[PDB]
């Protein structure tokens, strides 16, 4: 084959040692070319993990050790750490393409982290954007582990859909995952309810935040 | 420090080009080639080609040949990246990065922080940023605000902000962007550290949207409705 491919995910638990595939065929492993691995952390750009098969560069922990073969290499990644998350690409040439290819990418997820409730902190909306005939309720959801939750919208005590945009979630610096929530209304609606509320159910629990047209008045 | 910056990001019509650029430095500019890398959403990385920046030489990939040229300027140290009769499989992050010689091959040691290309037929808008806070902006008990600013209206993606107490850049929340219903995107950020008390202006959110060359900076929360 004159591609690489990865397993598009790998998991492991802290402290576990994981190991990611990259297979490849003739015209490339199978013709003398080595290895590289790239690590890609999120929101970042490619960085250099292993070149020449097993050889690291300044910096690079040697939990990470990299083993190649004609079929397939191997990245195998000891001791996993939360900070080790994220997409692995393994690189090579090929000569039948006469050009460098790089693997689908892995991702990697270190399960059973330590459980973290969410920060709810919920916004009305400002008056600027009021004077612009518009209103925005903003959820904003950090701070938690898993990364997975689920928000309910209600106007005083009726559960609300309409209007509702939620994003998945996504992990923060220090290993925690963060959300948000939107609720558009008109002025009128804000307006014509005692309190909004935001709900947010993560691992058995809820947390329910409320805000109220004249809470500042 | 081995470094390579790249421009902004840049949105184009189908069938338009765009040139990227890369500056390099911390290293003599002209001893190591440069190749360019893209990525798309849902795609792995993708090889562009290869520039000498010695002598000019390229090498492109087969599936750019015909419409990507690359080149250098020894004199800003920096190389381009000009891709033309864009499509929407052209939505990527284009990267380039440093090729670094050892004992038997290459590898690309050092990557430039990448530069987004959206091709779209969309209107660019900048955003409209609103100061929001959680809280009274004067409270009436001894217990913090938090404050954030909203940001909405604006295509494409993506936004950068920052907060600045003073001169002092302060640390924040991130959060994903969202796409409306409208088909414009939205995001908020948040000042980490909740507040008691702060002088009007002392705190501020800057707001950078590079595809419409625009930068808002908020300094003000102003008294509640
Ligand atoms: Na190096």
């Amino acid at each position: 084959q004159s591609a690489l491919t990865q397993p598009p995910s790998v998991s492991g638990a802290p402290g576990q040692r994981v190991s990611i595939s990259c297979t490849g065929g003739s015209s490339n492993f199978g013709a003398g070319y080595d290895v590289h691995w790239y690590q890609q952390l999120p929101a970042t750009a490619p960085k250099l993990l292993i070149y020449g098969n097993n050889n690291r560069p300044s910096g690079v922990p040697d939990r990470f050790s990299g083993s190649k073969s004609g079929t397939s290499a191997s990245l195998a990644i000891t001791g996993l750490q939360a900070e080790d998350e994220g997409d692995y690409f393994c690189q090579s040439f090929d000569t039948s393409l006469s050009g460098w290819i790089f693997g689908g990418g892995t991702k990697l997820t270190v399960l059973g982290q330590p459980k973290a409730a969410p920060s709810v902190t919920l916004f009305p909306p400002s008056s600027e954007e009021l004077q612009a005939n518009k209103a925005t309720l903003v959820c904003l959801i950090s701070d938690f582990y898993p990364g997975a939750v689920t928000v309910a919208w209600k106007a005083d005590s009726s559960p609300v859909k309409a209007g509702v945009e939620t994003t998945t979630p996504s992990k923060q610096s220090n290993n925690k995952y963060a959300a948000s929530s939107y609720l558009s209304l008109t002025p009128e609606q804000w307006k014509s309810h005692r309190s909004y509320s935001c709900q947010v159910t993560h691992e058995g629990s809820t947390v329910e935040k409320t805000v109220a047209p004249t809470e500042c008045s | 420090q081995v470094q390579l910056v790249q421009s902004g990001a840049e949105v184009r019509n189908p069938g338009a080009s765009v040139k990227v650029s890369c500056k390099a430095s911390g290293y003599t500019f002209t001893s190591y080639a440069i190749h360019w890398v893209r990525q798309a959403p849902g795609h792995r990385l993708e090889w562009v080609g290869r520039i000498n920046t010695d002598n000019g030489n390229t090498k492109y990939s087969q599936k750019f040949h015909g419409r990507v040229a690359l080149s250098r300027d020894t004199s800003a140290s920096t190389t381009y990246m000009d891709l033309s009769s864009l499509n929407s499989e052209d939505t990527a992050v284009y990267y380039c990065a440093r090729a670094f010689y050892y004992s038997s091959g290459v590898m690309f040691d050092s990557w430039g922080q990448g530069a987004l290309v959206t091709v779209s037929s969309a209107p660019t808008k900048a955003p409209d940023v609103f100061p929001i806070i959680s809280g009274c902006r004067h409270p009436k008990d001894n217990s913090p605000v938090v404050l954030a600013c909203l940001i909405t209206g604006y295509h494409p993606t993506s936004v950068t902000v920052t907060w600045y107490m003073g001169t002092q850049s302060q640390p924040q929340r991130t959060f994903p962007e969202i796409q409306r219903r409208d088909s414009y995107y939205m995001t908020s950020s948040q000042l980490s550290t909740p507040l008691q008390q702060w002088r009007q202006g002392e705190y501020k959110c800057v707001v950078q949207h590079t595809a419409s060359k625009s930068k808002k900076e908020i300094f003000r929360w102003p008294e509640s409705p």
